[PDB]
């Protein structure tokens, strides 16, 4: 295939996809949340 | 009730304007047809990607409609254009649409693409406002891509089909549009050309003068920021 | 706050997020397609113009920068790229055909002026309902 071969000639177009891609990632970074481990710890409900 | 009825007449109104300045450009109905066809595709299309997305018929995403009227005729117009062009230029009317084809098809995906670029953004947000802009968004979005692929696919095919080369017998519908509405186009068409020869003398002189054009450049960049401080803030309008 | 002062007093900056993001999207989408990093600053740098050119006819009717204004905005960001790239993408094509800069920018404004009247006007006219508009809903449409 030719696809590595046709982002030689452009370095601009190849520059410009990995720009995107970094950008889209930092504006992700504050929208997380923030928390020791993922979801393991089971729901539990008291009753008293 | 009232107020849904009323943007949908607005978008009638602003179809027959519309439709009004394409013959005006135009002048033919072999020409005007095909800008015509992408008006119902793209604005009826549209709302089988509203379904899955699960908007609504709302006074918002009805106004944004309206307002891609104008947008969705664009592509259209530039390939029949084109195309016509190159007719004059002695070109068959198959060879003018692969000619017009290979001229027009960048433009006309930079356009689709810069156009979608713009919009996602607001896809994204969230509350009043976000809502309130994802009506809009949305709805040209969709509207802008379906145009785009309408123009892509059908307005060539069309332009090889209709249109016919130049100096040809005129049709009974092509004469008669000639003596009911010839008497537009004539005035129209020379006073087209002093207004585009004037301001091609306009350009050359102003090529000459960057120095001074770009001087201007800077004081109306900086009155552009003013004014996002002169105009009170709001959020929505009262209404009647 | 309560009720529509609390989405008022709630929503952030939302122009400031959305504006300059869609302003960076479109230029780095214009500088792939065109293979340039100055070529699609001759795009963009009408944008700031189309705001002035906005602001003016709300500021002329005694308007405010609602909801309503800010979505004319957006719509008036893509339409004025649109205008532009007719105009910067032939002239690219005429210099690689062989043509002088000056040769080719002139050339291009030529050949495509047509098509930029022809779809500036046309759009021109479907706002035209929008500003005489009547009835119910004038008021929002008439901003916008």
């Amino acid at each position: 295939m030719d696809f590595s071969r046709f982002f030689i000639d452009r370095p601009i177009f190849a520059a410009v996809l990995s720009i995107l891609i970094f950008i889209t990632g930092l504006i992700a970074i504050p929208l997380l949340p923030v928390s020791e481990y993922p979801d393991v710890v089971p729901p539990s409900v008291q009753v008293r | 009730r009232d107020s849904i009825r009323a943007v949908v007449q607005t978008l009638l109104e602003a179809v027959v304007l519309v439709v009004l300045v394409v013959i005006l450009f135009l002048q033919t109905w072999r020409a005007s047809i095909i800008p015509l066809i992408a008006v119902p595709v793209s604005v009826v299309g549209t709302f089988s990607i509203l379904y899955l997305l699960g908007f609504s018929l709302n006074t918002l995403s009805l106004f944004g409609l309206v307002l891609a009227i104008g947008i969705v005729v664009d592509d259209a117009i530039v390939v029949v254009e084109n195309v016509e062009r190159n007719i004059e230029e002695g070109l068959a009317p198959l060879a003018a649409a692969h000619q017009a084809m290979r001229e027009v098809s960048g433009p006309i995906i930079a356009i689709a693409l810069v156009l979608c670029a713009v919009f996602v953004p607001m896809a994204f947000l969230s509350g009043v406002t976000g809502q309130f802009y994802k009506q809009f968004a949305v709805t040209i979005a969709i509207s802008t891509v379906i145009s785009a692929i309408n123009s892509l696919t059908l307005s060539p095919a069309l332009a090889a089909l209709l249109l016919k080369p130049h100096g040809a017998k005129k049709d009974l519908p092509t004469r008669l549009i000639d003596r009911l509405f010839g008497w537009i186009f004539r005035p129209f068409n020379r006073f087209f050309l002093r207004s585009s020869n004037g301001y091609q003398g306009l350009v050359s002189k102003t090529l000459g003068r960057r120095g001074a054009v770009f001087a201007v450049y800077l004081l109306l960049l900086c009155a552009a920021g003013v004014m996002f401080k002169v105009v009170p803030g709001g959020f929505i309008p009262t209404q009647d | 706050w309560t009720d529509l002062s609390f989405q008022q007093a709630t929503q952030g900056n939302t122009a400031l997020i959305v504006f300059p993001v869609a302003v960076l999207l479109a230029f780095l989408v214009l500088a792939a397609l065109y293979e340039s990093w100055t070529l699609p600053l001759a795009v963009i740098l009408i944008v700031p113009m189309t705001m002035l050119s906005a602001l003016f006819g709300v500021w002329l009717t005694g308007g405010d920068n609602n909801v309503f204004v800010q979505v004319g905005l957006v719509v008036l960001m893509g339409l004025a790229c649109k205008n532009a790239i007719l105009i910067v993408e032939f002239a690219r094509e005429l210099e690689i055909q062989g043509k002088g800069i000056m040769e080719a920018a002139l050339e291009a404004c030529r050949l495509r002026l047509r098509p930029i009247v022809m779809t500036s006007i046309a759009f021109i006219a479907g706002t035209i309902p929008l500003i005489l508009g009547h009835g119910a809903g004038a008021e929002v449409r008439g901003v916008t």
